């Protein structure tokens, strides 16, 4: 589909964001958010980070992806299976598609 | 496969290599040699020419 | 009218390698069983200027810590070299007759890594200036072995001037006469040219994306798009230099219709060593050349003055 | 006619200009960058193509390349750019008018491959030389 | 190594072969001092050969 | 002389002045004096070009060799100088 | 399968192919079929010198 | 001279393309270094190494006796090689020998 | 030129 | 015994083996063969320089 | 380190600093004496081989 | 290790032997060239954070030196088109090759590197720089005496001496003060080198002969700062007892030595008449002299204060006898009535 995991954001565009986050590691999704190249997206991923998920109630967790950055497609699943995660991305095409 | 092989055909593959080489090489030298007798034919009268042109050439600029 | 020649000259190539992206990701991708890009092509043809339109399309930041000069320069540099190594290269017939212009090619690869230097330095990142400098290490440590095989390579075609070259390959072709420092070249040029198992600049996993990384849109357009144009013409000039063929001067097309096999056969073959090793380390990296690769440069370099003597074959 | 070569020594001189005003020895190497083609263009122009091509291949592909090294070790917080000092700055415009007040005013073939047959004397000093330099660089290292 | 001339090889000639052979053949048993005054048109000569 | 030549003498000039001038770190004086050593080159290549006197084409480069040999030892003294310190030369 | 990988990589040879014709025939395009000619050394330059002013 | 003009003002071209197209919002932190997420402990110093020049001076001082290899092609056709060869053979041994002297002080 | 040593002037083709 | 240690360094560091082998014998060998007499000799034979009557 | 051990003077090269302390100085006239006195034992004229 | 430090300092040897020999100009660049990348390390043996900028120092003006000569000689070559040492025929040229021999002895005012490096190095290193190094620039000048442009020569000459004088009253540590006892002596000897070479090299051996009788006695004593020369006059009183001798050779009080050379060089430039010149030249020699006899205070005439410790010290004999040390007394001091001898050296 010509989408290739490239690291350090600012040689890619749209982030995935898999798997639960925490409290320590926000800031540093924040940083890495910010340090995008326009046009910039993010994907959250999973019953993960959708908000919280499975460990809603921590102190440690942050809820939501979305309470540090802009989400753009949700891909419920936990873990979503990798073929559920694309149609994911290609709705996600389908949304640029119509930018 | 044996060891002795790989170097048996490498050397091989030298020494048939140093031969072809030098064939030719030898050969190109005496196209070359007789090019120079060609060029070697050619020069005196070309110096002829360069002479009167030159001699020419000062003559008109002085004038 | 040299002048179309010039531009007949760049174009080509740069399609050359947007086109070699896309292989690259194809045969790459059948080693790995996985299909490479396919569905935006019919065949994935179209996907490189859609991939470029991406990038230049992208916004290209400016570092607010990088000095800006050295920093746009840079790139500049690089694909400017990368295309001017290409000029004195006989397909058949060189654009320029240079006297000896294999050490002009020398001249332009050895200019090229000083590029990365400056990118790395520019770059002010930690990770920048880190991979920068062990990038010019593993570099100029190759670039001494480098040159010396290729004198002594050059020692029995006769002189540096590239379409003698030919003339020298009628029959046997040379690498049956010096295969090892065909070995060595070929290495060399898998390292000089940052590749597969000599891998560090990029660092990858090592050093995420290396010097390369605070270049962002197009900038890094320039350093991926001239590293190929690196890893094409050191390619093609192996083939010429090691991989002779007939030649009638009333057709020289014919010639390079084989000429373009000759080294698009060793193209591909970087993309299926890359398939395969591990990368080096930048100590072993540099141990095998200084403790390993370059004694055998030498001792087959005395070899190959003394043949000319002894045999009485002196070009 | 085009005075190709001496607006080459002219483009010479002041990057020498650049180059000899001494802001971060990073910018000077690009200074001896610069000038190092113009230098290796200026020969050209006589035909010694093959000096031109040491130069621009031991020289600037060996030497600036080494600084690109000690820069690395050297380096400190924040570099001037030749614009970063008054004297610095001062001086490249030093250089300026004074170059401006100037302009307001194969044989190498068998010549160097003469080195070995014809001239085995300095083979013989130099090989000695660079060897015991080598040494020397190890006595002061270790 | 030294001189003009000298034989080179090849035989190349030097660009200003005559003028420096005269004013050396010129130069011998006279030795350096007087030299500077009796062979001084040789060396002028070969001045203008060389600038 | 022809112009050319007085430019580069002049590029000597510099390249000296600029040595002696000498100011902070010295490392800007090694390639200060690098440069002097290039000018000394192009100055001697123009000329062996010139009059056709070829032994000397050998000169050139030999030159090259010991000048930038010395170079080569200078930095080594640089790094003990800069290893305890972080080198300037005040 | 893998055959498939041919029309990415045709597309790459003639690319290539492209400079190694185009300036082959240029050649032959302004010389006159002549296919140029090389003057390493000063005398073949002065064989070029002789010429143009001959015809 | 004029190929290299059409590739320097090509490649400017490229950059200029570059920058003055995507047309949109620069802003501070989006500006600020890449160092992994977490932001830098300092800028760019010293990662000094005597490493570095213990060898890398070893490069400088082969490269100038590839310089004198270079020659070498053309010396080979000399009217009187045994005066020569030695030569050729003799360089070749100090560089080895320079070499070798390294190799094991370590 | 006047400066340190005369510089015969014009240009470079003439030698 | 001494042939014996070539077995352990032939065991040990083969590259380097091979290279003072043919590094040394490059030397020794050339002085052995005729055809260098005949190497020089052309040289002679050709002629950039014109042959002056 | 070993060609330091022997000839010992050279371990004592720099115990005989001169910093002129009133406690370990001595006055040149007691040090002439009793150095005058010390070339009157049987084994210190001279180098002890010799004597 | 010794097997390698004689490598160097036999190259050192060489590396001047080579500018001794060539007739060729690129060939003495070469000897000085050599010799200085053989010289720089033999300076950084024992190693300390000073003698680091010692050898900085050195090779620093050294490098500069070497490149005012090269481009010097390039512009005889393209005003000549020569090599052969002989006459150089353009002054403009002939000044700088002065200036960078200048530098290479020392001589001032380029002199300010000669009294700070001595500092920095131990008195074998120290002894060894200030005879052998001084030979192959006086090897080039002796060979360019021809054409000299006298006024040149003499200035430097004269400043020579008056800054190897004053700069010696001041001093207190011994290699800072031999370092201004040599940078004065060759004033002297660069003086009389427009007027007659044969005086200058025979200077030179009486030079090299006494230095290398005082630093052998420095390392016989292992003296260093002058107060650390004071308490040798107890233990082993002859070489305090013999310093005082050569000093007074350096200081060429007539009947010695020393004044062999100072009473030749009166001569020669006293038939070019010139008459001033020596004069001031040999009553500032006297203000050199004046140190050594300080110098000469501290030690043996008279009894600095012992320090106990010494008294062990007493029992233990010196070892590593230095053979050639007493001929190298004995030449520089009795040899006097020996002078008409120097017309051996033609
Ligand atoms: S989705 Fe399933 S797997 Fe991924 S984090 Fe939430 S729970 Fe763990």
């Amino acid at each position: 589909f010509g989408v290739v995991f490239r690291a350090s954001p600012r040689q890619s565009d749209v982030m995935i964001v898999a798997g639960t986050l925490t409290n320590k590691m926000a800031p540093a999704l924040r940083k890495v958010y910010d340090q995008m190249p326009e046009p910039r997206y993010v994907v959250s991923m999973g019953s993960c980070a959708n908000g919280g998920g499975y460990y809603h109630y921590s102190y440690s967790v942050v809820r939501g992806c979305d309470r540090i950055v802009p989400v753009d497609i949700y891909v419920p699943g936990c873990p979503p299976t990798a073929e559920a995660l694309l149609y994911g991305i290609l709705q996600l095409q389908r949304k640029i598609k119509r930018e | 496969l044996s060891g002795y092989s790989m170097f048996a055909v490498g050397i091989g593959t030298l020494l048939f290599g140093y031969w072809s080489m030098m064939k030719w090489n030898r050969e190109r030298r005496r196209l070359q040699i007789e090019d120079f007798e060609a060029r070697i034919a050619l020069m005196p009268l070309f110096q002829a020419e360069k002479d009167r042109r030159v001699l020419q050439m000062l003559r008109e600029n002085l004038e | 009218m040299f002048m179309i020649n010039i531009l007949s000259l760049i174009i080509p190539i740069l399609l050359a390698v947007a086109f070699l992206t896309l292989v690259e990701r194809k045969v790459l991708g059948y080693m790995q069983l996985r299909k490479g890009p396919n569905v935006v092509g019919p065949y994935g043809l179209l996907q490189p200027i859609a991939d470029a339109l991406k990038l230049f399309t992208k916004e290209p930041l400016r570092p607010a810590t990088s000095s800006i000069s050295m920093f746009i320069i840079a790139p500049i540099l690089a694909l400017s070299l990368a295309l001017t190594m290409w000029v004195p290269l006989p397909m058949p017939y060189p654009l320029i007759n240079m006297n000896l212009g294999v050490l002009f090619m020398l001249a332009m690869s050895s200019l090229a890594v000083y590029s990365i230097l400056w990118s790395g330095w520019a770059s002010n990142s930690k990770y920048a200036l880190i991979g920068a400098l062990r990038a010019v290490a593993q570099t100029i440590s190759y670039e001494v072995t480098l040159a010396i095989i290729l004198l002594s390579v050059l020692l029995m075609n006769g002189s540096y001037t590239l379409s003698t070259l030919i003339t020298t390959q009628e029959h046997i072709w040379m690498i049956f006469t010096s295969w090892p420092l065909a070995m060595m070249w070929f290495i060399s040029t898998l390292a000089e040219t940052n590749r597969a198992p000599f891998d560090l600049t990029e660092g990858e996993s090592e050093l995420v994306s290396g010097f390369n990384v605070e270049y962002a849109a197009g900038p890094f357009a320039m350093f991926f798009m001239a590293e190929y144009a690196n890893i094409i013409m050191m390619n093609a000039f192996t083939a010429i230099l090691f991989l002779g063929a007939s030649h009638d001067p009333h057709t020289p097309e014919l010639y390079t219709i084989n000429f373009v096999l000759k080294t698009l056969a060793l193209t591909i073959t970087f993309l299926w060593i890359r398939a395969s090793y591990p990368r080096f380390r930048y100590d072993q990296l540099m141990h095998l050349l200084w403790k390993s690769f370059l004694p055998l440069t030498l001792a087959l370099c005395m070899w190959h003055i003394s043949l000319p003597i002894m045999t009485a074959s002196i070009p | 006619t085009m005075y190709i070569a001496f607006i080459l020594s002219t483009i010479f001189v002041i990057g020498f200009v650049g180059f000899s005003s001494k802001p971060s020895p990073i910018y000077g190497g690009l200074g001896l960058i610069v000038s190092g083609g113009v230098g290796c263009g200026i020969v050209l122009n006589f035909g010694g193509s093959f000096l031109g091509l040491m130069v621009f291949l031991i020289y600037l592909g060996g030497m600036l390349v080494v600084f690109g090294y000690t820069t690395a070790m050297a380096t400190e917080m924040y570099p001037e750019v030749w614009v970063s000092n008054k004297t610095v700055f001062g001086a490249f415009v030093s250089g300026l008018m004074m170059e401006f007040c100037m302009v307001y005013y194969s044989e190498e073939a068998m010549g160097i491959a003469a080195l070995y047959s014809y001239g085995t004397w300095l083979v013989i000093v130099t090989g000695w030389s660079l060897l015991i330099g080598v040494v020397v660089i190890m006595e002061i290292t270790r | 190594m030294t001189i003009q001339s000298a034989e080179q090889p090849h035989k190349i000639p030097g660009r200003c072969h005559a003028f420096e052979k005269e004013w050396i053949e010129c130069a011998h048993g006279i030795g350096g001092i007087r030299a500077e005054k009796e062979c001084k048109i040789e060396f002028d000569d070969f001045v203008e050969c060389l600038l | 002389m022809p112009l050319v030549y007085m430019n580069i003498i002049m590029a000597f000039a510099i390249a000296l002045a600029g040595l002696l001038m000498y100011r902070s770190h010295l490392m800007s004086s090694l390639l200060c004096l690098e440069g002097m050593m290039l000018s000394l080159f192009i100055m001697s290549t123009l000329i062996i070009l010139n009059t056709h006197f070829t032994l000397a084409n050998m000169m050139p480069i030999i030159l090259l060799v010991f000048a930038a040999c010395e170079a080569a030892l200078g930095l080594s003294l640089l790094v003990m100088v800069s290893n305890t310190y972080g080198t300037d030369y005040v | 399968m893998w055959f498939e990988i041919l029309p990415g990589i045709a597309v790459m040879a003639a690319c290539l192919f492209i400079p190694g014709m185009a300036t082959a025939h240029i050649h032959k395009f302004t010389n006159g079929g002549k296919e140029k000619r090389v003057a390493h050394f000063s005398y073949q330059w002065n064989l070029m010198e002789r010429d143009r002013r001959i015809s | 001279m004029l190929t290299l003009l059409t590739n320097v003002t090509l490649a400017s071209l490229l950059v200029l393309i570059a920058f003055w197209l995507p047309q949109l919002n620069a802003y501070s932190e989006k500006t600020s270094p890449y160092e992994c997420g977490f932001d830098p402990m300092g800028s760019a110093r010293l990662p000094f190494s005597m490493k570095f020049f213990l060898v890398a001076i070893t490069f400088l001082l082969f490269d100038l006796e590839i310089a004198l290899l270079l020659p070498l092609p053309w010396a080979s056709q000399t009217n009187n090689l045994k005066t020569m060869l030695t030569m050729a053979l003799f360089l070749l041994i100090l560089l080895a020998a320079s070499l070798a002297y390294e190799w094991t002080q370590k | 030129v006047e400066i340190i040593f005369k510089f015969n002037g014009l240009g470079d083709w003439v030698i | 015994r001494i042939a014996s240690f070539l077995k352990n360094a032939w065991a040990k560091e083969p590259v380097l083996v091979a290279s003072f082998a043919i590094g040394g014998l490059a030397i020794i060998l050339p002085s052995l063969s005729p055809y260098t007499n005949y190497a020089i000799r052309i040289n002679r034979a050709t002629p950039y320089n014109y042959p002056v009557p | 380190l070993r060609m330091l051990v022997q000839n010992k003077l050279e371990v004592l090269n720099y115990t005989t600093i001169p910093v002129y302390l009133p406690e370990i100085t001595i006055g040149a006239h007691q040090s002439d004496r009793v150095f005058q006195k010390f070339t009157e034992l049987p084994g210190r004229k001279y180098s002890p081989g010799y004597n | 290790n010794p097997i390698i430090y004689t490598t160097l300092i036999m190259t050192v040897m060489s590396g001047t032997m080579l500018v001794m020999i060539s007739s060729h100009w690129l060939l003495i660049w070469i000897g000085f060239e050599m010799n200085l990348l053989a010289m720089i390390p033999v300076l950084m043996k024992n190693f300390n954070p000073r003698a680091t900028e010692a050898a900085t120092k050195y090779f620093l003006t050294q490098a500069t030196a070497s490149m005012m000569l090269m481009m010097a000689i390039i512009i005889n070559l393209l005003y000549s088109g020569q090599w052969t040492i002989t006459k150089m025929f353009n002054p403009v040229a002939m000044t700088m090759m002065t200036m960078a021999l200048a530098m290479k002895l020392g001589l001032s005012p380029f002199h300010f590197w000669v009294p700070e490096v001595t500092q920095g190095i131990s008195l074998q290193a120290g002894l060894l720089l200030l005879t052998w190094q001084k030979l192959a620039p006086l090897s080039v000048l002796c060979q360019i005496s021809q054409s000299i442009n006298p006024n040149l020569m003499l200035t430097m000459a004269m400043l020579s001496i008056l800054i190897g004088g004053w700069g010696g009253l001041n001093q207190t540590q011994l290699r800072k003060i031999m370092a201004y006892s040599s940078i004065a002596h060759m004033g002297w000897m660069t003086a009389v080198l427009p007027y007659n070479t044969t005086m200058t090299i025979l200077n030179l051996l009486i030079y090299i002969t006494m230095t290398l009788a005082m630093f052998m006695l420095l390392i016989h004593s292992s003296a260093t700062t002058t107060l650390s020369l004071s308490h040798t006059w107890n233990k082993m009183p002859v070489i305090t007892s013999l310093m005082m001798v050569t000093l007074l050779s350096m200081g060429g009080l007539p009947p010695l030595s020393g004044f062999m050379p100072k009473w030749m060089i009166i001569q020669e430039m006293t038939k070019n008449e010139s008459i001033i010149m020596p004069t001031l030249m040999a009553m500032t020699a006297l203000l050199n002299l004046y140190f050594y006899m300080r110098l000469a205070y501290s030690s043996s005439l008279t009894m600095f204060p012992s320090t106990n410790n010494m008294k062990m010290k007493w029992q233990f004999e010196h070892t590593k006898q230095m053979k050639l040390l007493p001929t190298m007394i004995v030449l520089s001091t009795l040899v006097l009535p020996m002078t008409p001898a120097l017309s051996s050296l033609n």
